């Protein structure tokens, strides 16, 4: 991986000596590059993961996660460099650094070989994560929010390092190739609930699981752009990247352990879904529409089977691009009406043509249009949980409606009807808009007529 | 720019609108109005055709052509 | 069933030309409804190929 | 395409057949209460007239403030744009 | 346009949609009754429908009482 | 805020309007308008009010009772069939001022007569505002209703978004 | 129940500027000022050569070429046979029905 | 906006109500909030439970699509009333006598449907007769099991 | 027949008995609204008709709006009889209610499984 | 409709139940009851490609009338012969289950009859 860490660090000296007007064109441009060598990943065996050294490996399930780690990266600095402006030299080369930086660890944690090295990355995250909310937040509460980020990960995280170094004074290795031969089953006992309750509930948190998803809704409302798009695309997965690896070592456990987190994510989803029909903040409404996204994946993680293993995978690079648009769309309302309120402004299609497609692209996938990879994705998890138990094609559906609903209600409020009659500032669309839109859609209806590469080790 | 037709031609005498002022002046009212209406009777919709005037549009020759036909088909036949 | 089959998807082809043209490649906008119009009624011969071979 | 005469013309045109109103001594300017001698419900008849005449509803709140032909030709040029 | 609308009175008519439009209504009606000679029986009955009542015990195989 | 003679002669003509619904031919609804504007002139010249509003209670349970339930509406009225059908093609005249210069060049008479239009709002909006301040009462308004202008070479207060509204058919 | 006087002098005033704006809107005649049988035949001759003959050759290079060349990608259902028919690829005679019954 | 203009908790004395209707741009006597419990309303108004349908098409709001006026307070479930959503309009027939008429519709259909398939219609027809022990092979039988045979005759 | 009002089909307000009887202290209250609305409509049209304006007018009442139903609940909750029953009603019955119609259904499937009386033949995809 | 007036209002146990008819051997009163023959073999029907539900005892002439249908094409309004004899068949064939039904019903009201006769003694 040293390929792909060694220029993510060169990117730091890059954008500190690059000329003072040149740190936008010179950090995007290499990045980019970056991003391109990362399809090198897709050497991909149908026995064996790419297996690179003692610290590093690659399979189909971090490949996928990598090749959208790096891709964002140059689409956060394009939607970042806007509001940034005013700011002086150096905070913003600060800001970059960040960024960065947040891509190092990423590629790292979904690439470690070792959980206790995971971890360590795993928790790194958080540090650029909160500086970015807390110091380029623009709102007051940016700083509740950073403390309810904070603490939500830790009070999660830190049973989870109990549990991992508990396993390899056990096993005597926390290698993943080595626990793949040496797992043992996991006996009924008090000590054993607990340990499998460490061992995801940090996971759980990320997600995050219904019940322990208020602290998202928060970091979003208070986020710069770039901050919501990185933990809507990248850092939700963290969670579900975690749970597909540390699943392995809690069976057989998890039949009965996870009864009560599937119902909390069966119920959970039906329940934000419903929410996001009366959000009067567009940023809010597209938040409580990932947690509901991410309750399948839940549900797909804990029943354990080849088709929502698949499903899972898919699901969690599909919403990452999707949801990722939507925040930029809606950032892209903001900085023309400084404001999140949905109702605010209305028929923008009127006025804004071409991001009213945008717009409409983003929705269709966001309720998953077949044959979207969004759909894809949904529609292996229904067709594995409903094996799983016939009545929960009920929930699914459910589901399935009240998000056409609220998808299209976001659409219809904000770009159809009339106008907003004072709001008279509503000026073109920039070209760095519409790439930044195209950048998050054309990639992700690509991958419909090659869905092979986003669904996982067990296609 | 438009010659609109004069507007003394518009009578109701004749039409079911002198029905209606006969009836009305029975009970010692009067419909001021008439006139504005007089002309959806008059002229080119004066006379509609009843529903079974309406479907048999095109009944007459198609009578025609159909008795001219199998006439001439017994002809072939009786050859 | 070399023409059958090779008939039957230029009938589906056909529609989705217009749809192409979109790009701007060689596009009349003055006509565009005239030439989906065209597409439609071209299609329609196209697909009573297939169709009478199904009846014979 | 209407225009400020035709629809002059049109208004003068059905208060000509309202059998309430002389014809001599009707002009755009004639006041349908203190000229014509009318009361307030032909008032009502008359604007439901120029609804039908139109194709239009011209709501209560302003129906009842058109008391001459001319308002009325002024109120039906105003919302159908017409400015010729 | 060469259709000018009119005030109160009947539309101005070409000669075109007039006998297009009774050509269509003329070759409807020769088609039903052109049909109605030739498959009188698609409306009416294709083949006759048999009285049960009137089938003898014996073509029935239906044996005498004391049988 | 409707006297007893609005509140009347809006149920005559909402009355007439769902009797001409019920009744569709226009001889059957001449005879009963007329049947119906006699009922209304019986009562014309009701002087004790407590009767009079009797009378329009009354009048409006009836009116409940035998309305139609699917009245006609004006195909642009409120409910209609083509109500805000054109909105959606209503635009805003500040979305000129974005308009690229080539876009502008396209149309050089159109806007050379635009900038005219916004000179007089620019050199008018001073004496608008001045206007409103000292006929406007110290407690502020009291109605909505706004006052010509006084002078000659003033314009109406407020005059700009009334005058320079999107066309009712746009495109 | 009508205007007030200053309710007419406004309506008046507000008129006569809609009118004048109404007007503005006209184009002139410069305006856009814009930057720089046989032929029925030869109309659908083009269109049928690029939108059906053209796509054809794609489609049947593609199937013929490619699609037909890998196992049940293209399959038929089996010719239906009566009796009296003659076989091609054999030459089989299919033996005629029994004799009917008088009917 | 400062923080005296924004929503604040349940008023307790006449003198907050009247700060809180000001704040809200409302007549004292038009402001009241909501009941008093755990739910959190604050001092926010309760105002008609109606749908902005039922508002007045012809009158010159700020927003017409809403049907809103620049400053008034909004309904707390404005976005449930919006025309797109919730109507509360009077009907024409009664509430109650809807539901009675349109539960008693289907309900008797119901009961007919269940009737008639007690009761079906047919025709006087004997079964209809296949060859070859009913299509025993035709219909996928087992070919090495002889059928039980099927035998018709004439009539 | 009488109009009975319902929550989703209001009285009209023709048939409603309080707007006839319309008092001198009834018409001071219409005539208070009716300032309140003309003071904020020429508070607006002061903006809005601002030649130099662009931007936003932003609505205090829509702030106040957005405001309410967000931030403005948790400060003014209460635990209490009420809140507390609806909270475990609607919070944790569903959860308790689903997981015994899953955990029955899984049982009998599981059940039958194991004792080879649930038909699997052709059952190769999970 | 008539025959339903009688078994649902009227008497059930004289009627036919057309979900279990016959209730009586076939050749109960019928000395020699022949057999119904067939003309078309299960191969021929198999290689026409019949729809089972056409694979009856009028299967040859639904045979004739296919290959016409074939051989005559582009004519769409021949073998208007070929498909008279099948549709003729065919209501032949529907007589035949009417006479059944018929027979069935004697029978029942024969046996109710015998029974009327035995206990009234
Ligand atoms: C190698 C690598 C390849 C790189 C990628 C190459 C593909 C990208 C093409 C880039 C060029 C795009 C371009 O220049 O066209 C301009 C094109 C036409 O020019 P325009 O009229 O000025 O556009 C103005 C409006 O935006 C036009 O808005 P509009 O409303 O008129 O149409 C926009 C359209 C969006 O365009 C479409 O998606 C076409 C319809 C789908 C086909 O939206 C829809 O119609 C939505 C319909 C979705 C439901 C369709 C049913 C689903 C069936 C799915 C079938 C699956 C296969 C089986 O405009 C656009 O469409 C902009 C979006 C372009 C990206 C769309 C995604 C394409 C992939
Ligand atoms: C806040 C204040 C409260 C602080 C936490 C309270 C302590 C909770 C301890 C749970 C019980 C874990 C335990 O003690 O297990 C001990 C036992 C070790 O015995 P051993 O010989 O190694 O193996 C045979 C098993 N008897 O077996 C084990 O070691 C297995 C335990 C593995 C490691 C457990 C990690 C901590 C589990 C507690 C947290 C789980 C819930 C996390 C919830 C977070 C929600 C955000
Ligand atoms: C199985 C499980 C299914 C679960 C279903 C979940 C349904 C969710 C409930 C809807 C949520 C509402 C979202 C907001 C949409 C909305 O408010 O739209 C209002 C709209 C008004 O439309 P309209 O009356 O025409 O007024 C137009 C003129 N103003 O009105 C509407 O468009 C909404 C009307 C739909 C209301 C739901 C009706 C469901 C009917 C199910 C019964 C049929 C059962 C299956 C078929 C019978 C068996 C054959
Ligand atoms: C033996 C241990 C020490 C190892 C040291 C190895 C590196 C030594 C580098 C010495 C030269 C550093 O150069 C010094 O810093 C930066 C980058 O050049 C320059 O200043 C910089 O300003 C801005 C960025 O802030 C940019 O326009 C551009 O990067 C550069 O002009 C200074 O004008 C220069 O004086
Ligand atoms: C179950 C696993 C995860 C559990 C995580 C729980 C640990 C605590 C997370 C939040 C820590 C924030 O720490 C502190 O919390 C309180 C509210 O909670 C915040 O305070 C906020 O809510 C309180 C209570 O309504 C208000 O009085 C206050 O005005 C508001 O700012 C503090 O400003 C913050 O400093
Ligand atoms: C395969 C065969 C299919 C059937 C083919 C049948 C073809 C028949 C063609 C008939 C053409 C008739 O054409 C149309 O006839 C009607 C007869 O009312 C004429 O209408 C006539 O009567 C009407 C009033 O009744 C008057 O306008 C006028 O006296 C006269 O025009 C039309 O002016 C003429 O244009
Ligand atoms: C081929 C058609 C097949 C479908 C036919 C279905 C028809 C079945 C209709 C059943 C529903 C009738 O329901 C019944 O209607 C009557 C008449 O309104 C109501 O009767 C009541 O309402 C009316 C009107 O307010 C009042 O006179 C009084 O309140 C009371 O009589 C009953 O309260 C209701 O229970
Ligand atoms: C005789 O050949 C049958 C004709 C069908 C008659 C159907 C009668 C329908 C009457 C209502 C059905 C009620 C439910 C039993």
């Amino acid at each position: 991986m040293l390929k792909y860490i060694i220029p993510t660090i060169m990117l730091m000296p890059l954008t500190w000596l690059s000329k003072n007007n040149m740190i936008w064109v010179n950090s995007t441009a290499h990045s980019l590059l970056i991003s391109f060598t990362s399809l090198l990943l897709m050497n991909q065996f149908g026995d064996n993961s790419l297996n690179f050294s003692l610290l590093f490996f690659s399979d189909s399930l971090s490949t996928p996660l990598l090749i959208l780690t790096m891709w964002l990266l140059p689409l956060m600095l394009m939607a970042s460099q806007h509001h940034l402006s005013k700011e002086n030299l150096t905070r913003k080369k600060l800001f970059i650094t960040m960024l960065i930086s947040l891509q190092l660890f990423l590629i790292m944690t979904f690439t470690a070989m070792e959980l206790i090295l995971f971890y360590i990355l795993f928790e790194a995250t958080l540090v650029p994560t909160l500086i970015i909310i807390t110091r380029w937040g623009n709102q007051t509460e940016r700083l509740n929010a950073g403390l309810y980020f904070l603490f939500y990960t830790l009070a999660g995280s830190l049973p989870l390092l109990v549990a991992l170094i508990y396993i390899q004074n056990t096993v005597g290795s926390l290698n993943f190739l080595m626990l793949q031969y040496w797992v043992q089953p996991v006996h009924n006992s008090w000590s054993n609930v607990f340990m499998w309750l460490a061992c995801m509930m940090a996971f759980m948190v990320k997600m995050p699981l219904y019940g322990l998803h208020l602290w998202l809704p928060k970091a979003h409302v208070e986020a710069p752009i770039a901050g919501s798009m990185v933990l809507a695309a990248v850092l939700l997965k963290l969670g579900g990247y975690g749970m597909l690896r540390i699943t392995l070592i809690l069976n057989p456990m998890t039949d009965f352990m996870a009864y009560p987190f599937i119902m909390l994510s069966l119920w959970g989803m039906i329940m934000t879904s419903s929410i996001c029909l009366r959000q009067t903040d567009l940023k809010s409404l597209i938040a409580y529409s990932s947690v509901s996204h991410m309750a399948l994946v839940i549900v797909a993680i804990l029943i354990q089977t080849p088709w929502s293993y698949m499903g899972a995978t898919a699901l969690m690079i599909a919403h990452g691009l999707t949801s990722s648009m939507l925040f930029c769309l809606a950032n892209s309302n903001y900085e023309r009406i400084h404001s999140r309120t949905m109702i605010l402004a209305r028929g923008l299609q009127t006025l804004l043509p071409l991001m009213a497609t945008w717009w409409l692209l983003a929705s269709l996938t966001n309720l998953a249009l077949p044959p979207t990879i969004n759909l894809i994705g949904e529609l292996f998890v229904v067709m594995s949980t409903f094996s799983w138990s016939n009545i929960t094609i009920i929930l699914m559906g459910v589901n399935m409606v009240i998000t056409a609903l609220y998808s299209l209600y976001m659409l219809i409020m904000t770009q159809r009807g009339k106008y907003t009659y004072h709001i008279n500032n509503i000026s073109p669309s920039f070209t760095r808009e519409n790439a930044l839109m195209s950048l998050h859609i054309l990639p992700l209806l690509l991958l419909t007529l090659n869905p092979k590469i986003i669904l996982g080790p067990l296609y | 720019k438009m010659e609109l037709p004069d507007y003394k031609q518009w009578k109701i005498e004749g039409t079911p609108l002198e029905t209606v002022q006969e009836k009305l002046a029975a009970r010692g009212l009067r419909d001021p109005w008439g006139r504005n209406e007089a002309w959806r009777y008059m002229g080119g919709f004066a006379n509609n055709v009843s529903f079974v005037g309406a479907l048999l549009k095109g009944f007459k020759w198609g009578f025609a052509a159909f008795v001219v036909a199998i006439g001439a088909e017994y002809y072939l036949e009786s050859q | 069933m070399n023409m059958f089959s090779s008939l039957s998807l230029v009938t589906l082809l056909l529609l989705t030309m217009p749809i192409m043209m979109m790009s701007f490649n060689t596009y009349k906008p003055s006509n565009y409804p005239l030439y989906v119009k065209t597409a439609i009624s071209y299609a329609f011969i196209t697909s009573m190929i297939p169709t009478m071979m199904f009846i014979h | 395409p209407l225009t400020l005469e035709g629809i002059k013309d049109r208004v003068l045109y059905v208060l000509k057949l309202y059998d309430k109103i002389d014809p001599e001594k009707l002009s755009v300017n004639s006041h349908f209460m203190k000229d014509l001698g009318l009361d307030s419900l032909d008032q009502v008849e008359i604007i439901m007239a120029m609804e039908d005449e139109f194709g239009f509803e011209i709501p209560d709140i302003d129906a009842e403030k058109l008391m001459c032909p001319q308002e009325i030709v002024d109120y039906i040029a105003d919302k159908k744009d017409v400015y010729e | 346009a060469h259709i000018e609308p009119r005030y109160r009175q009947f539309p101005q008519l070409t000669r075109s949609q007039v006998i297009q439009a009774e050509f269509f209504s003329a070759t409807m009606w020769f088609w039903i009754l052109w049909r109605f000679w030739h498959d009188s029986d698609a409306v009416l009955g294709h083949f006759p429908y048999p009285d049960p009542s009137q089938w003898t015990d014996e073509e029935l195989g239906i044996p005498p009482d004391d049988e | 805020y409707l006297t007893h003679q609005q509140k009347v002669l809006r149920l005559y003509k909402r009355a007439l309007r769902h009797l001409e619904s019920w009744c569709i031919h226009r001889d059957k609804y001449r005879y009963f308008a007329c049947l119906l504007r006699a009922r209304f002139d019986e009562h014309k010249n009701e002087k004790d009010m407590v009767k009079a509003t009797q009378l329009l209670r009354e009048a409006e349970e009836e009116f409940w009772h035998g309305q139609h339930p699917q009245p006609y509406i004006f195909p642009e009225s409120p409910g209609g069939t083509s109500y805000e059908r054109y909105e959606c093609y209503k635009v805003p005249e500040w979305c000129l001022d974005d308009w690229h210069p080539s876009e502008k060049a396209m149309y050089p008479d159109y806007f050379a007569k635009r900038e005219q239009w916004k000179k007089l709002r620019r050199e008018s909006w001073e004496r608008e505002v001045k206007q409103l301040q000292e006929e406007t009462p110290v407690g502020g308004p009291r109605t909505e209703a706004l006052p010509p202008a006084r002078k000659q070479g003033d314009l109406p207060p407020l005059w700009w978004h009334i005058v320079t509204r999107p066309r009712e058919r746009p495109m | 129940s009508g205007y007030t006087p200053e309710e007419k002098l406004r309506l008046q005033q507000l008129r006569e500027l809609r009118r004048r704006w109404l007007k503005d809107q006209e184009l002139s005649p410069r305006e856009p000022v814009l930057p720089p049988v046989i032929y029925k035949t030869y109309r659908h001759s083009i269109f049928a050569f690029t939108h059906v003959l053209i796509p054809v050759w794609i489609i049947h290079y593609y199937l013929k070429y490619h699609v037909t060349t890998k196992p049940y990608t293209i399959v038929e259902k089996k010719p239906r046979i009566f009796p009296g028919d003659t076989i091609l690829e054999t030459g089989e005679v299919i033996p005629p029905m029994k004799e009917f019954p008088d009917q | 906006i400062t923080k005296d203009m924004l929503p604040g908790p349940y008023p307790k004395t006449p003198e907050e109500r009247a700060a809180a209707a000001k704040k809200y741009n409302m007549r004292v006597e038009d402001y009241e909030p909501y009941p008093d419990d755990g739910t959190g309303y604050g001092d926010y108004p309760k105002l008609p439970d109606r749908s902005q349908q039922e508002r007045d098409p012809w009158y010159d709001w700020d927003h017409p699509d809403l049907r809103l006026n620049w400053g008034e307070p909004m309904h707390w479930d404005l976005d449930m009333y919006i025309r797109n959503r919730v109507d509360t309009s009077p009907t024409p027939v009664n509430w109650n006598l809807m539901c009675k008429h349109l539960f008693g519709f289907v309900a008797f259909m119901l009961f007919m449907f269940w009737v008639g398939e007690t009761y079906p219609a047919y025709q006087p027809v004997g079964p209809k007769q296949y060859p070859y022990n009913n299509l025993y092979l035709e219909r996928g039988g087992d070919p090495n099991k002889e059928p039980e045979p099927v035998v018709h005759y004439e009539i | 027949p009488k109009y009975e009002a319902s929550r989703l089909s209001s009285l009209p307000t023709t048939l409603d008995p309080a707007e006839y009887d319309i008092s001198s202290e009834t018409r001071k209250a219409q005539a208070e609204r009716l300032a309140i609305r003309s003071r904020l409509k020429r508070e607006y049209q002061l903006q809005y008709y601002d030649p130099s304006r662009r931007g936003v007018i932003e609505d205090p009442a829509l702030v106040r709006w957005t405001y309410a139903r967000s931030a403005n609940i948790y400060p003014n909750f209460r635990p209490n009889t009420k809140t507390s029953l609806l909270g475990a009603l609607f919070g944790i019955g569903p959860l308790v209610f689903w997981y015994y119609v899953f955990k029955t259904d899984r049982d009998r499937k599981e059940k039958l499984i194991q004792e080879g009386k649930l038909d699997r033949t052709f059952n190769i995809s999970y | 409709g008539a025959h339903l007036a009688r078994r649902y209002l009227g008497d059930a146990s004289v009627e036919p139940d057309p979900l279990r008819m016959p209730t009586f051997p076939p050749d109960y009163g019928f000395p020699e009851r022949k057999e119904r023959e067939m003309v078309a073999t299960q191969q021929e029907m198999n290689d026409a490609q019949l729809v089972l539900q056409q694979r009856d005892y009028c299967a040859h002439y639904l045979i004739r009338f296919l290959k016409c249908k074939r051989d005559s094409f582009p004519n769409f309004l021949a073998c208007k012969h070929e498909r008279h004899d099948w549709d003729y068949c065919e209501h032949l064939d529907y007589v035949k289950r009417m006479k059944e039904f018929e027979r069935e019903r004697r029978l029942l009201q024969r046996k109710k009859r015998r029974e009327q006769r035995e206990a009234d003694m």
